RNA sequence: CAUGUGGUUUAAUUCGAAGCAACGCGAAGAACCUUACCAGGCCUUGACAUGCUAGGGAACCCGGGUGAAAGCCUGGGGUGCCCCGCGAGGGGAGCCCUAGCACAGGUGCUGCAUGGCCGUCGUCAGCUCGUGCCGUGAGGUGUUGGGUUAAGUCCCGCAACGAGCGCAACCCCCGCCGUUAGUUGCCAGCGGUUCGGCCGGGCACUCUAACGGGACUGCCCGCGAAAGCGGGAGGAAGGAGGGGACGACGUCUGGUCAGCAUGGCCCUUACGGCCUGGGCGACACACGUGCUACAAUGCCCACUACAAAGCGAUGCCACCCGGCAACGGGGAGCUAAUCGCAAAAAGGUGGGCCCAGUUCGGAUUGGGGUCUGCAACCCGACCCCAUGAAGCCGGAAUCGCUAGUAAUCGCGGAUCAGC
């Protein structure tokens, strides 16, 4: 994946915003452009609005969803089937 | 099975299906139409229906042009028929002597 | 998007990866030879004129 | 091709028997240009047709050849409105070529496991007059005979 | 479009590079680049001189550009004026020892790229395009060439139908390598578009 | 003391050193048979001296470089054949009709643009 | 199998090295 | 005591080695002849046309041929008048010891 | 399974190519960038050109706030000049700012307005002109004809005689030889030989890269009116020595306004410009090109050989080490005939598999790591554990190849951070 020698990655402009919400206590609509970003144990319980290309997708976060990136839960392609 | 290209035009599944139906005229001959290929185009002059089909005794290559696309599609067929019919019967011409 | 594009290329990037070769002669984004600063069409053109030293048509 | 007839390629006699015929037969065993592998097998086989039948591999080989050389064959030629099976005698050149081809081919159609074995065995059976190679030969000659009829249509 | 470029095709047989120098793996792309920007400026001004070649020589942060040309005075300047005012403009671009020379051309009508701009010019002057070409080849033979072939393409005389006219005279063997054939191209503008004037002068075979 | 020919084949070149003796042979400081072990093509690398009754009468110290195990073999065949004809110019006939006295110029033909190799064209389709 | 990454013959093809083809 | 010659043109790399060969052999003393070093070839292949037409390229090359000379027993009567040496344009020179 | 395309899906899946001659084609390198596409936040002399005019000072370097970034706001430290400069002190012009106005800019359209460049028929043996001649004329003759050739190639014939663009030749590679040339390459013989052509020593040989030589149906015989053809010798090569480069007048209203150039038509807080993200990678299906296979002339582990052409100073990396490994840490050599990529693989000796959907085959998936990179969800290559599919040689149809070719095996390079 991304190398282990480097640091498990968040955009900084999100990480701070995450934690600015730790001080006062959750929970805000965090509109974001950061699919690049890992989900972090500090992100659990939040509902971050992930941008898929068109929309800021409301995404709830839990325990089982930590290693994955932010783009997984705002999928990008609309496909209801063929014919 | 059967393929159609609409070059620098936008066409409908209606129009496509009609073209399926038109090539059928060829089915008459009861030989194999292998991977028939229709290409529809717009000249300044009017439209163009191209076609290239292999059958066990050769290929059909044709080009219809007309102000009416549908007419162009038919003229295409008229030429193809001719070719195919000659393909199926040019053999028999020399049976004797 | 042309001169606007060749210009965005000339300038230094916001990150190191976005270095992309343009032709210096025509602005072509693709098939650009490091050794010349030219894309293959331009490449061929000067070499034909003779304005490319040592560069000749290889026959073997 | 069109103009003058092609020239028969001359083979470099093999470095065991010095036989022009032997060379060809190896290359017919040859797959992907891996000649040595094929060269191995021919000789391997001789090893077998020496032990398994106590005399010259070589001699057995040229007999399997004379016994698979087809003498008359058919060559399709449309007359009028029908394709006729036309009977013709195989050029000397071609008897070899064919008899080679069929020998190997017949062999690979066998159940014993190493290629080395089969080429021996097939070359064994065919040397006497048995063998799937001869079966192809025998057949090609009946086709000729049966059609003796259409032989003034020979060219 | 079939034909091979008859100059790229004689390079180092009957025609020698318009740039003679070595440069290494690390420099060539910049080195060549000046040679190009150098030639733009030069050809841009020196059109009116009737220039037919721009040579570029280099050794070590210095270049001797030779300009061969039809009417050398227009390049030289007022008794010595322009020539240097250009070595000035030059090393403004060059930034190194831009040593500008000149050369005269004995016959512009035996230098192909010249003959080419000439007739290319005539058409912009709304001239009779069949007759232009007729004369170009007709002048170049009177100027002694062993062969001649001028070729104009495009909306000739203004036509909507792009047409492609040409005449030729004597021999012009483009297949022969030992044959020396000068080739030069001029692109002429008119209100309706671009016409492509090509010139073919066979001078002699070695 | 010595006899030399230069042998070539494809991109392979054979330097042959003959010195009359028990007939023994060496390739790059290595034994002949040891070097071409299991390549039946071999025994005709030493072939041309057989065209002139010379098997055991001469030895062979041999260098070889470039090409492949077999063209190398071939060049040796040329090189030893070369040397016997300096040693003994009455050896023209009885080596040249055997063709040993020549060097087949049959090399790899060039891979061309638009093809897949020298000659294998790419597969197309009318329909 | 010239495409099975897990063999000698395979790492030659895919132009790599691994356990099945070390340097 | 040695000079190295790198250029794109060969009638010149040979002519200039030739003259330095003549410079220091005349002017004392020993010169190890101009050695023809193997050429390193930078080749360029390029599709002939501007759009599509994949299988009709043009073939280009850039020969950079090498040359080495030695002036063996040095004797700076030579080493002087080499600063007085006439080198063409399309060749670059290298000296070390 | 990879890739292009038809299609359908889609916010968008940018666009062109269209039977042969479109379809691993423009793409010799799409995560961003590229990038022309969509959603969303922005910019209005503007990312860039040449200018004219007013306010700052020029010219530059550094952080602050917001913000996804772009942007909107911004706290800072000095214009040389020549000037009256002792000073207050104003002008000025290279180069930035801010406001106007010209204009920029458009991968927006027409390849049916175009230059250029390419495909193609076609390396096919052809296409023409001058003058004469024949015909009221379009046009014929020549260029047909007998023979020969790879050839409008040559011979002979002839109201034709010539000439041109093509054919050929002159250019490159390989094949043989000689000259010049001797390190970084070569090592036959002497001496050492630290056991490495390592050193002495030498250029013999190998090579290297330059210069000539050579082949001309010249010789012989025969057939021939001749050109030529059959055949033998000599030679490394023999009838065009094998390959390449080169493509006639033209054809396809062939291809490209998206390489570029370009007439005209069209946009002008936008059809321009910047950025973040998404898309170009979509998946009921159809087609083209291809990779790997279905196995015993085979598969696997080990050990053992023989190339060539190339590339390589934020590059190739020896060798040492940690690591099953990808890799990581050390660290020597080389602007490279030295030093490195480097192992060539098929192949060779040996050993296992024993005809099985398998020790075939390597798709798909789970899981754990490596590297590039601001970032690998969409979407990178690689390693290892596990998984171990389809597939038992393929219908109609159909592609290539005439010799160092086809088949088969590996190696390099371009583009490129990676792929
Ligand atoms: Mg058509
Ligand atoms: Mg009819
Ligand atoms: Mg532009
Ligand atoms: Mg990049
Ligand atoms: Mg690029
Ligand atoms: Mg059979
Ligand atoms: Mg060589
Ligand atoms: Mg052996
Ligand atoms: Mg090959
Ligand atoms: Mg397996
Ligand atoms: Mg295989
Ligand atoms: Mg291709
Ligand atoms: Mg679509
Ligand atoms: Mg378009
Ligand atoms: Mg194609
Ligand atoms: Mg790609
Ligand atoms: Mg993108
Ligand atoms: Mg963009
Ligand atoms: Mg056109
Ligand atoms: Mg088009
Ligand atoms: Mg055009
Ligand atoms: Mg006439
Ligand atoms: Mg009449
Ligand atoms: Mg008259
Ligand atoms: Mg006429
Ligand atoms: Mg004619
Ligand atoms: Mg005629
Ligand atoms: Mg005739
Ligand atoms: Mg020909
Ligand atoms: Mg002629
Ligand atoms: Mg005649
Ligand atoms: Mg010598
Ligand atoms: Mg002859
Ligand atoms: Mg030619
Ligand atoms: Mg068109
Ligand atoms: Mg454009
Ligand atoms: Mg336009
Ligand atoms: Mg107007
Ligand atoms: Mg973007
Ligand atoms: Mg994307
Ligand atoms: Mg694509
Ligand atoms: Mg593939
Ligand atoms: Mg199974
Ligand atoms: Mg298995
Ligand atoms: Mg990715
Ligand atoms: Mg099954
Ligand atoms: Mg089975
Ligand atoms: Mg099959
Ligand atoms: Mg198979
Ligand atoms: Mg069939
Ligand atoms: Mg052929
Ligand atoms: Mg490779
Ligand atoms: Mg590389
Ligand atoms: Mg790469
Ligand atoms: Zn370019």
């Amino acid at each position: 994946p991304r190398s282990l020698k480097k640091g498990v990655f968040v955009d900084d402009h999100l990480l701070e915003k995450v934690l600015e919400l730790n001080a006062k206590g959750e929970k805000r609509l965090i509109k974001t452009w950061s699919r690049r970003s890992t989900i972090v144990p500090e992100m659990v319980g939040h509902t971050i609005a992930v941008y898929n290309g068109k929309q800021h997708v409301p995404v709830y976060i839990t325990e089982n969803m930590v290693g994955h990136k932010l783009g997984e839960f705002a999928p990008t392609r609309t496909y209801r089937g063929h014919g | 099975t059967m393929n159609i290209t609409s070059k620098q035009m936008e066409i409908t599944p209606a129009i496509r299906q009609h073209v399926a139906d038109r090539l059928a005229k060829l089915e008459k001959w009861q030989t194999h139409l292998i991977n028939p290929h229709i290409i529809l185009s717009k000249e300044p002059q009017g439209f163009v229906a191209d076609a290239t089909i292999n059958t066990p005794n050769g290929v059909l290559v044709a080009s219809g042009k007309h102000e009416d696309m549908y007419t162009a599609i038919n003229e295409l067929i008229n030429k193809l028929e001719r070719q195919l019919n000659k393909l199926q019967h040019k053999g028999e011409a020399r049976r004797a002597a | 998007a042309r001169k606007a594009l060749i210009e965005k290329a000339k300038r230094t990037p916001k990150f190191k990866v976005r270095a992309y070769t343009r032709c210096v002669r025509c602005g072509r984004a693709r098939s650009v030879y490091r050794f010349f600063g030219l894309c293959r069409i331009c490449l061929r053109e000067l070499a034909h004129k003779g304005q490319l030293p040592g560069v000749r048509k290889a026959s073997w | 091709a069109r103009r003058r007839r092609a020239e028969v390629r001359q083979l470099q006699p093999d470095l065991v028997y010095g036989d022009v015929l032997v060379t060809a037969f190896i290359n017919k065993i040859m797959r992907d240009g891996k000649k040595n592998l094929a060269a191995r097998i021919f000789y391997d086989a001789c090893k077998i047709i020496q032990e398994k039948t106590g005399q010259e591999p070589l001699k057995v080989f040229k007999q399997a050849v004379e016994n698979v050389k087809p003498r008359m064959e058919v060559r399709s030629r449309r007359v009028g409105g029908a394709n006729y099976q036309v009977p013709m005698e195989v050029s000397p050149r071609r008897q070899q070529s064919l008899a080679l081809r069929w020998l190997v081919q017949a062999a690979n159609q066998r159940p014993e496991r190493r290629a080395a074995v089969r080429i021996a065995h097939e070359l064994m059976d065919a040397a006497e007059g048995k063998g799937g190679a001869v079966k192809k030969k025998e057949d090609v000659e009946r086709m000729a005979e049966a059609n003796r009829a259409y032989a003034h249509y020979r060219w | 479009g079939n034909k091979i470029h008859p100059i790229g095709f004689r390079l180092g047989i009957t025609r020698d590079w318009e740039s003679r120098w070595y440069a290494g793996k690390k420099q060539y792309r910049h080195l060549l680049l000046e040679d190009q920007r150098i030639r733009g400026l030069l050809e841009k001004e020196l059109y009116s001189a009737g220039l037919a070649r721009v040579d570029i020589e280099r050794a070590a942060d210095n270049v001797a550009v030779t300009v061969h040309v039809a009417k050398p005075g227009v390049v030289i300047g007022r008794g010595g004026e322009r020539i240097r005012v250009l070595r000035e403009e030059l090393a403004k671009l060059t930034g190194k020892n831009v040593a500008l020379n000149v050369q005269e051309v004995q016959n512009p009508n035996l230098s192909a790229p010249l003959v080419a701009q000439r007739v290319a010019e005539q058409i912009e002057r709304r001239f009779a395009v069949r007759r232009a070409i007729k004369q170009a080849v007709q002048r170049v033979m009177e100027s002694g060439a062993k062969g001649a072939k001028v070729i104009v393409s495009g909306r000739i005389g203004g036509a909507e139908q792009a047409r492609t006219e040409w005449a030729a005279q004597g021999r012009v063997p483009l297949h022969t390598l030992r044959a020396n054939i000068d080739y030069g191209f001029a692109l002429a503008r008119t209100t309706y578009g671009v016409l492509g004037v090509k010139a073919y002068i066979f001078l002699g075979e070695v | 003391e010595q006899y030399y020919g230069t042998g070539r084949r494809k991109e392979a070149v054979a330097r042959v050193f003959l010195r009359p003796g028990n007939g023994k042979v060496t390739v790059n400081g290595q034994d002949f048979n040891e070097y071409f072990q299991g390549l039946v093509r071999a025994v005709a690398a030493l072939e041309p001296l057989r065209a002139v009754d010379a098997l055991g009468h001469f030895d062979a110290y041999i260098t070889v470089r470039g090409g492949g195990k077999s063209g190398q073999i071939d060049a040796i065949k040329l090189g030893i054949a070369r040397a016997l004809v300096q040693y003994n110019p009455d050896y023209r006939a009885k080596l040249k009709p055997l063709g040993f006295l020549t060097r087949d110029a049959r090399v790899v033909e060039r891979k061309k643009y638009g093809k897949h190799k020298a000659r294998r064209a790419p597969q197309y389709s009318k329909r | 199998g010239k495409g099975d990454r897990r063999t000698r013959r395979g790492k030659i093809w895919r132009g790599t090295y691994g356990k099945y083809r070390p340097r | 005591i040695r000079i190295k010659l790198r250029g794109f043109d060969h009638k010149t790399l040979d002519a200039s080695a030739q003259k330095i060969v003549e410079a220091a052999r005349r002017s004392g003393a020993q010169v190890s002849g101009p050695i023809p070093l193997p050429t390193r070839v930078r080749r360029f292949t390029v599709i002939r046309g501007p759009f599509k037409h994949k299988d009709s390229r043009e073939h280009f090359e850039l020969r950079t041929h090498n040359r080495l000379v030695d002036i063996i027993n040095p004797n700076r009567k030579t080493i002087e008048q080499l600063m007085t040496l006439d080198l063409p344009t399309g060749v670059e020179i290298e000296i070390k010891t």
